[PDB]
RNA sequence: AAAUACCGGCACGAGACCGAUAGUCAACAAGUACCGUAAGGGAAAGUUGAAAAGAACUUUGAAGAGAGAGUUCAAGAGGGCGUGAAACCGUUAAGAGGUAAACGGGUGGGGUCCGCGCAGUCCGCCCGGAGGAUUCAACCCGGCGGCGCGGUCCGGCCGUGCCG
RNA sequence: CCACGCGUCCCCCGCGAGCGCACGGGGUCGGCGGCGAUGUCGGCUACCCACCCGACCCGUCUUGAAACACGGACCAAGGAGUCUAACACGUGCGCGAGUCGGGGGCUACGAAAGCCGCCGUGGCGCAAUGAAGGUGAAGGCCGGCGGCGCGCCGCCGGCCGAGGUGGGAUCCCGAGGCCUUCCAGUCCGCCGAGGGCGCACCACCGGCCCGUCUCGCCCGCCGCGCCGGGGAGGUGGAGCACGAG
RNA sequence: GAGAAAGAGAGUGGCGCGGACGCUACGCCGCGACGAGUAGGAGGGCCGCUGCGGUGAGCCUUGAAGCCUAGGGCGCGGGCCC
RNA sequence: UGAAAGCGGGGCCUCACGAUCCUUCUGACCUUUUGGGUUUUAAGCAGGAGGUGUCAGAAAAGUUACCACAGGGAUAACUGGC
């Protein structure tokens, strides 16, 4: 943490660096979709297969 | 036969990001389910907009995100910009802003924080807000790049505004003949 | 996370082999063998496996345990089951479902556990 | 995530000493193996003589 | 033969290039060599200094830069006679001397 | 790599993409952009107008730092100095205000693009121009001269 | 003087290079053989085997060349000799034959082998019939594991949080 | 006849149970029969041959090739869009009004790798226009002093303060109601008549900087001058108009 | 899956321990319409050659590379495994 | 010009004509003339002119039976064809 630096602290023996920022933090896709925050706002799936 | 004609039977479009990129795949894959098992448009919009390429998807700076957020009406609602969120150094004061974006670059993290305001990702804009209600979305702007000054009515040609590829600008890098009345002619 | 892991792991393993229009992953934890998301054994919180023992008798079932996630000396636990065949199906059955252990995979468990038990039971 | 552990450092008999130092962030930094493909891909080149 | 919209231009190849071409392959042999060489002249001139002597304060020349303060080629006869120094003692202790400098200011 | 580009899948093609009607051959339009005036008239004249002839004085011996002279912006004015001295001077209720001086940090003109926060200052150039002059004037706040 | 340049020369190290029609013209008795009056032009050409153990001897023929015998793991490696393809050719076996041969679609006949075919699959559950076990459930003891459902059990650690 | 009962005010004359057949969201048999160990069974394909129908030899230039057009005896190996520079556009990646150490320096693979930041000198970008001298990118409202046949205002103090019209994905408010015995009535969402704030972009009108032309009155002083600044109205520009490199 | 903008919504008063497959999400699945092609353009190759970084507790004198083949096969095909 | 409405920036309409470079002339109390000033000269800026008639604009005589090369059956001299 003194090489590349902490998330808040700067990097201390480089001279102008900091950790690359995440493009999305929770990445466990399972706990974010069975959540009840969006399994609410979901309509209702279509799973019966209507072959021809 | 049929005589249906083939030339556009094809639609040009993207269904996957070009990008192989694993949080952005990640985010695709949270958006499919969302567009697809959702019924509001915002989710639709905005992994069409997660597939853009980065010339499609253009920064949007932040004296835009200011103006475009204080017009009337949209308080305490949600920015969500699908590029990269950049500083703009021309302006002064920042209100509280809530904004969400792929990557806000640092200068302009440190300037919200500093203001008070909030950055999100897309996985927890999609847990804020899952049908994407409260949200302002935002795109920067896409002919704002310096090629497009190069595109349309070509120059030499009458009532075209049209900036020439030259490799150097200078006195004598063609400005003689078909620019001068004098020299020629004044297209 | 998982997915993190599992967009990693996907194509650039060494576990995978590729031929004849199949594919596999030779992991330590695989039920079923087979390359995919869920029945992938290195990238779950939670996991059983099912092993043949080391003697010629019973099944070792394997499960990954909650706390040591980095920790991979003490991360799994061996339950060796020698027992009648039925047994240790339910054994292998009551285990996952009763604890809630993970429950995509206990038919493959048992599955599994039925084909190493009928290659464990002598040849005609 | 966000949160960082607290990881020992073992001994050379090889059993756990008492001292423990957090994980630095680091190894919390984003993974991407297109860009480490591509890294390496590049910087793999350098170190090559040339042939006539 | 240009095709429809791209910038027309001049390339410099209309030469034989092909026989003198210098092309960089012993760059970082040739660092080596110099900070071996440097590392050489630095300890065969033991207590003294390895960037040689001292250079004076100078201000560069144009209006571009006239703003910045350089190190310039060696101190004047006019500022060594006024410290004192005299001109064959300065660089035989370390004081580097040409005497083309002015002094205007 | 080669592995990835268009030969690789023109193998087979008894032509090699550049048709059989019209071979290809070495040079048919003359070499590089020759033919300005004859042939390629057209393509000079609807893409690069203005390419032929002369138009403006002969300057024998150009030196670009007699010409040099960079310019800054009354919006990027205070991007100059540090944000201390705009907090200060915005709390400081003794009506001192900060010196602006651009010719360090290196920029020899001023001119004025947008708008100023009313806020006093004094700006330190080489160059002023009428507008950036008249918009520091009406924040109120002093223009000087440094050579 | 220094920093600078080096396809010649002495001596070196290295290769995302070439692998005997490639790489130098040249891996070899190569600027050699050879052509031209001359200036100059200028090749082709590596591989027995582990070790020569390079086939003693008998035998027909004048001999080349054979047959036996022998060395070797191997002569199916025998002094231009590893591997030994294609065009081309001899012979054997099979099949065939008056529209030059060939070819595409469809079958039929004959081969060649393959199926280790030639009384034909197994697998759960139930019922019956004869058997064999230290044998099932429930209990008890020990270990291990999973989880407000302890509304709020005690203790630590962390925050890409906050207040002092 | 796809007509079913009871109760009442007026007009004209909301859960019954069971079984079963099926022209019913794509084939089943809860039907059978033969032959099989040294001569038979299966194997489409691949070896040879026979027959019917089809069947001109390839490449290439061509308006047209089987051509009485040229190349081609047969076989093996070699054999042709490469590399450097420049530019353009699309695309992925990092940082983002900045970016890049490529040149230099400091510390087996490693001639790699890392580091510099008062090594950003510099390139490109952030500002254009003019041939050049050069110039160099919103305005308004309030108060005081025809100035007269500058309601305009020349300048001072305060205030608002950085375009508009149309189309616009997204979002925002919500007249009503989305049923389980009936009336109110809450909280959670959901849908929507209508109405909003409107991203990118497009079209148009305005505006601002440089050149240039025309018409005009004002202002500044250290030099009152062949000085300097300012306005209105058209026009030329590869411009600005809250970056995009 | 059903001709009809929208809740198998929550509140307040009047024994036997059992339930197939799935989901390499670049994956799997359902509907329809469609398929000519020289020049040319594009996409995909679990088509192929040679070498380098990883990797297969890969293979190999109990016989690799190559070559031959009336043997068994797979793929529309490039080709490949026996 | 007509009294005036108006008409007229060439010929009642449909042809009567010419880029860059270069030279000449015209224009402004114009710009540069390179360290400063003055003065000739030269460079510019705009507007005409000198002209390319192969008229979107090279500066251009023959011969080959001593002939050559790249090609063309796009094109002659034979036959055959309508
Ligand atoms: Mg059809
Ligand atoms: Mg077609
Ligand atoms: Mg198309
Ligand atoms: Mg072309
Ligand atoms: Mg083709
Ligand atoms: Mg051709
Ligand atoms: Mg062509
Ligand atoms: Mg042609
Ligand atoms: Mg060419
Ligand atoms: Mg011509
Ligand atoms: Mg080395
Ligand atoms: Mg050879
Ligand atoms: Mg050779
Ligand atoms: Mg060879
Ligand atoms: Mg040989
Ligand atoms: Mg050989
Ligand atoms: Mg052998
Ligand atoms: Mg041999
Ligand atoms: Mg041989
Ligand atoms: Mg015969
Ligand atoms: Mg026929
Ligand atoms: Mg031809
Ligand atoms: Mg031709
Ligand atoms: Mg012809
Ligand atoms: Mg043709
Ligand atoms: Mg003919
Ligand atoms: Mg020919
Ligand atoms: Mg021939
Ligand atoms: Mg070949
Ligand atoms: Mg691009
Ligand atoms: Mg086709
Ligand atoms: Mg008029
Ligand atoms: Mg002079
Ligand atoms: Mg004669
Ligand atoms: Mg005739």
């Amino acid at each position: 943490d003194d090489l590349y630096g902490t998330w808040r602290k700067a990097a201390s023996l480089k001279s102008n660096y900091n950790l690359p920022m995440h493009k999305m933090l929770n990445t466990d896709l399972s706990r974010i979709l069975k959540s009840p925050e969006i399994q609410r706002a979901l309509r209702a799936p279509r799973k019966k297969i209507h072959r021809r | 036969g049929v005589d249906i004609r083939h030339n556009k039977d094809r639609k040009v479009r993207r269904k996957e990001p070009k990008s192989q990129d694993i949080y952005l795949r990640l985010l695709v894959k949270l958006y499919r389910f969302l567009a697809r098992r959702t019924n509001s448009t915002f989710n639709q919009v905005v992994l069409k907009r997660l597939f853009m390429s980065r010339t499609n998807r253009p920064p949007l700076s932040l004296s835009r995100m200011i103006r475009k957020m204080k017009l009337p009406g949209r308080e305490n609602k949600t920015a969500v910009v699908v590029g990269t969120v950049t500083d703009d150094v021309r302006v002064q004061e920042v209100p509280k802003l809530k904004v969400c974006a792929l990557r806000v670059t640092s200068r302009a993290r440190s300037r919200i924080l500093k203001a008070g305001g909030k950055i999100l990702t897309f996985d927890q804009l999609a847990l804020d807000s899952p049908k994407g209600r409260g949200t302002v979305l935002l795109s920067g702007p896409r002919k704002g790049r310096e090629v497009y000054r190069h595109f349309g009515k070509a120059p030499g040609t009458p009532h075209s505004h049209t900036k020439p590829y030259v490799r150097s600008k200078g006195r004598k890098f063609e400005r003689a003949r078909g620019r001068r009345a004098s020299r020629g002619y004044k297209n | 996370s998982a997915h993190l892991q599992w967009m990693v792991v996907r194509n650039c393993s060494s576990f995978l082999i590729k031929r004849n229009k199949q594919t596999y992953s030779t992991e330590p934890n695989n039920l079923k063998a087979r390359n995919s998301f869920r029945y992938n054994g290195l990238i779950h919180r939670k996991t059983v496996g099912v092993e043949p023992a080391a003697d010629g008798k019973g099944v070792v079932v394997v499960m990954k345990r909650r706390s040591g996630q980095r920790k991979p000396a003490t991360s799994y636990v061996r339950t060796t089951i020698n027992k009648n065949a039925r047994a240790t199906l339910s054994s292998i059955r009551h285990m996952i479902r009763k604890n809630k252990y993970h429950p995509d995979l206990r038919m493959a468990a048992i599955r599994r556990a039925s084909a190493i038990l009928r290659s464990q039971k002598p040849v005609m | 995530a966000c949160a960082r552990p607290l990881i020992s450092v073992y001994s050379e008999k090889g059993e756990s000493s008492g001292k423990n130092v957090t994980l630095p962030a680091v190894f919390k930094a984003p993974i991407r193996p297109d860009i480490v493909n591509f890294v390496h891909t590049n910087l793999r080149k350098n170190n090559r003589q040339p042939y006539a | 033969a240009p095709s429809r919209n791209g910038m027309i231009l001049k390339p410099h190849f209309h030469k034989d290039w092909q026989r003198r071409v210098a092309t960089w392959f012993n760059q970082p042999a040739r660092k080596i060599r110099r900070r071996k060489a440097r590392q050489a002249r630095a300890r065969r001139i033991a207590p003294r200094p390895a960037a040689g002597p001292i250079r004076p304060i100078v201000r560069c020349p144009t209006v571009r830069y006239h703003t910045k303060v350089r190190a310039g080629r060696g101190f004047s006869l006019e500022e060594l006679r006024v410290a004192g120094i005299h001109k064959k003692v300065a660089r035989t202790i370390g004081i580097s001397v040409d005497p083309r400098r002015r002094n205007k200011s | 790599p080669s592995r990835l580009r268009k030969t690789r899948k023109l193998r087979g093609h008894v032509s090699h993409g550049h048709g059989r009607i019209g071979k290809h051959r070495k040079h048919p339009g003359g070499r590089g952009n020759a033919g300005g005036m004859h042939h390629h008239r057209i393509n000079f004249d609807k893409y690069h107008p203005g390419y032929f002839g002369k138009v403006g004085m002969r300057h024998y011996h150009l030196k670009r730092n007699q010409s040099f002279c960079p310019t800054v912006n009354l919006d990027k004015l205070w991007t100059l100095v540090s944000e201390q001295t705009r907090v200060n001077a915005a709390k400081n209720k003794t009506g001192a205000a900060p010196i602006i001086d651009v010719v360090r940090s290196g920029y020899y003109k001023v001119l004025g693009k947008g708008k100023l926060p009313k806020q006093p200052v004094i700006v330190k150039a080489k160059f002023f121009s009428r507008r950036a002059e008249e918009k520091i004037k009406g924040v109120g706040g002093a223009c000087v001269l440094v050579a």
